[PDB]
């Protein structure tokens, strides 16, 4: 169970004359290459005077330390943002970077936001850098966090996260010869090895339809074709 | 005693060199040349900065051409294009038809603000060279005096009688024509005022920039607009005054020969280390350190205990001697590849004095001199 | 002195198609490197009908010298700015990025703002211009603009900004010789001279761990690491 | 000032030496083993007992 609740706060970036806001966060990680966010939060949703819900909130609205229901504390990262989960003391929801989280009050002609910058670290540790998630393709490394509250933060996680992608390249197997015809229609990065003995260490990024034809040991290779993790094929000659 | 000495031009780092004089002993001479200005005179030929392009509002004629009258701003430019809007409606309200005819007009001024983010461009005349000569004499003091380079004002001061002959280079920071930003200074030839180049250093052209009654010339070309709007559109040439700002792969400030800091005073070469600099430095008689008087020179070794290859001042030694009388005795190198840090060295009866030096070599040889008497120094780091 | 009247203006985009604002933006001023911008605007600032005040502008609209208080006709980016100083027909003002400044009354249906994207220019006043103010380095002389009127448009000042700092050129001493490992973090310019008997004319732009290596003569030389003007070492192992 | 100097693990003889410098008369250098733990990283295959 959580052991803060919101207050107001003097915001780092808000419009002058507006900086004794209310509404502010603490602190997020977004170290992620998943699309979600994990939020420290001071304009706490999962926090209504019960607790830990998954569609309330709870704030200090220049008023006191109250709750309704997702309306008028709104995430964005300077766009809407939609949360996944709340877990009390720790909010959770989608604004990829993680760099920028925005809690904004959005009602009348005026437009009042308090923005918190962060301290996230967002660096490759997959086999390549790449896009945050969409809906299509097949995944790369990420740290997502979780999805669900446990009520008191999101714990870290790594595993894999989507990633757009084009047709696959046209394998064509001859003697001890591999040509890869392809048509990315998005950048990937072309990793290649053979997989028999031969190293063939062979990184290249690749986009429009072009061939790059590889040697093989007849033994196999492995390219990767970006937004996939290592794909391999073998055979008596390849 | 004037004692003429020759001083490397090492800015900051003070040269030793010893004042003979017959059948007595040297003198404790450092010098070090402060500053060296080449200040030539300036005749301020324009300002050029971010420009602004003003459009005002075209005189159109109704039923009937329009003439261009000139007006005196900068890149004034005008086009007259007849027949541009029918009668009412779109474009020009008028009776006629097509003998509403436009003047298509418009200019370039200075900015609204401009006198951080501007050059200068300035003829440039023959100078005068001033040079900050720091002259010690006798024992440690550090006594400067102002001299001019130039015949003009030897520096009659006090702290000796000094005339410094020309110094053997001297940095010229002019040609004739020179453009100072002071943070990129050009030796960058120009048209005088009045006559500019388009859309090239000079695209602005005043002698005060200040809006309004500057010279300009910047290739304004007026494009003629299609019915349905009253206004001047432009096209025109990139700003000349902002790429020549970017014109820097090593401008003036970077070719300096010995290295000076081009300087916007108006134009001028700052804290030059150029060129050897004459001394002559009145020693009087009476800031000896002679042999002939208290000093007495005999038996004299340099010994390196350590040093730091090439240093700073890292170079440490110890000069071991004989006096005959005990005295004081100008420690001293006359090199400008080394210089020895003290001036001074406490000669004695079986003294040993430890003095501190500077080399250019890793292996530092200089020539160490107390008094009238030279030692070799090496190695032995 | 400022004494230039309050006019109205029309501003390309105020409401929906509604464009006859008053207090319109006609000319910007962005010679800071700072987030500070100085507005002429169609309206007088700073003036109200008791003649000159520290929080008070005038306006037309149907008027001629009527004044509100700087905080009814609220300058914005997306959130409210405070104007710091009044020059009559011009405005200064802090407003968070300095580079999108709207000035607008957002008081009824019919809402009339005018927006003018502002900016931010740098240009030498070492031996490069530099970036905009962060949280590195220290403060150095930057292009700017008086922040105060006299008692009608701002004047040019060098005043002083951030600059983004990172290690300056790391000097290896060597046999007269030095090599210059430098480290920036942001685009310095890296210009070089000896100051022994030799020249090393290099200008050059530099970004991330690099060397650069200089003869010398055993006389020093020059580094000018850009947003500085001349920095000099004399003979050390120079 | 270094002096890189290999000392024979005997305390029969302590391995004296000088350590010359230009200009100066040699230092003292006496060197003694007094102990000596040859410490090697252990992984744990099994137990027996």
């Amino acid at each position: 169970y959580k052991l803060a609740r919101p207050y107001i706060a003097d915001c780092p970036n808000c419009g002058h004359s507006r900086c004794d806001s209310p509404i502010a966060i603490e602190e997020v990680r977004g170290d992620a290459h998943a699309g979600v966010i994990r939020i420290q939060t001071s304009a706490m949703f999962g926090l209504k005077t019960d607790g830990v819900d998954l569609a309330y909130m709870s704030f200090m609205n220049g008023k006191t330390q109250k709750s309704i229901k997702i309306d008028n504390l709104h995430v964005r990262t300077s766009a809407p943002c939609s949360l996944v989960s709340h877990h009390g003391y720790y909010i959770l929801a989608q604004c990829p970077p993680g760099d920028t989280v925005t809690v904004g009050f959005h009602d009348g002609p005026n437009r009042h936001t308090c923005t918190v910058a962060h301290k996230v670290e967002f660096r490759p540790v997959g086999r390549e850098k790449y896009r945050h998630p969409p809906e299509h393709g097949v995944e790369l490394p990420c740290n997502r966090y979780t999805h669900k509250r446990a009520d008191v933060p999101f714990v870290p996680v790594k595993a894999k996260c989507i990633a757009t992608l084009a047709p696959e390249p046209l394998v064509e197997h001859k003697h001890r010869t591999l040509i890869l015809h392809l048509h990315p229609d998005h950048p990937t990065l072309l990793t290649t090895r053979s997989l028999g003995s031969d190293a063939n260490p062979t990184r290249q990024w690749i986009e429009r339809p072009t061939t790059v034809n590889f040697t093989v040991t007849g033994e196999g290779l492995e390219y990767t074709w970006g937004n996939h993790p290592p794909k391999r094929v073998w055979a008596q000659e390849s | 005693y004037e004692h003429t000495a020759v001083m490397p031009n090492k800015v900051g780092i003070p040269y030793k060199a010893l004042v003979e004089r017959p059948g007595y002993a040297p003198v404790h001479l450092q010098i070090q040349l402060v500053n060296t200005r080449i200040i030539p005179s300036t005749n301020l030929e324009y300002i050029t900065c971010k420009y602004k392009t003003k459009v005002p509002s075209p005189v159109v004629k109704c039923c009937g051409a329009t003439q261009c009258t000139s007006k005196p701003h900068p890149d004034y430019q005008c086009q007259v294009f007849t027949g541009v809007y029918p009668f009412m409606w779109g474009g020009a309200y008028c009776f006629c038809d097509t003998e509403n005819t436009q003047m298509s007009e418009a200019y370039v001024e200075r900015s609204e603000e401009c006198s951080i983010d501007h050059a200068k461009a300035y003829k440039v005349h023959t100078g005068t060279v001033q040079a900050m000569v720091n002259i010690t004499y006798g024992s440690v003091s550090w006594r400067s005096a102002d001299v001019y380079v130039n015949g003009e004002t030897p520096a009659k001061i006090g702290d000796a009688k000094l005339i410094i002959g020309p110094l053997s280079s001297a940095w010229s920071p002019f040609d004739n024509k020179v453009v100072v930003y002071g943070h990129e200074v050009y030796n960058y030839d120009f048209p005088e005022y009045g006559t500019g180049k388009a859309g090239s250093f000079g695209d602005l052209q005043s002698r005060t920039s200040t809006s309004n009654d500057l010279y300009a010339n910047t290739n304004l070309k007026l494009q003629r607009p299609q019915a349905g709007i009253v206004h001047t559109p432009f096209t025109q040439a990139p700003s000349g005054f902002e790429r020549w700002k970017r014109d820097k792969g090593a401008p003036l400030n970077d070719v300096a020969p010995f290295g000076c800091s081009i300087a916007l005073e108006p134009l001028r070469a700052e804290n030059c280390a150029v060129g050897s600099i004459p001394i002559s430095i009145d020693i009087p008689d009476a800031a000896f350190t002679r042999i002939s008087e208290t000093p007495t020179v005999s038996d004299l070794e340099c010994k390196i205990t350590e040093c730091t290859y090439a240093s700073d001042f890292g170079g440490i030694a110890t000069v071991a001697y004989k006096s005959s009388k005990a005295g004081n005795c100008p420690i001293h190198s006359p090199s400008g590849v080394a210089v020895i840090k003290e001036n001074d060295v406490t000669l004695a009866e079986s003294g040993s004095f430890t003095f501190h030096f500077s080399t250019a070599n890793i292996h530092p040889a200089f020539k160490l001199q107390v008094c009238t008497s030279a030692v070799t120094c090496k190695g032995d780091c």
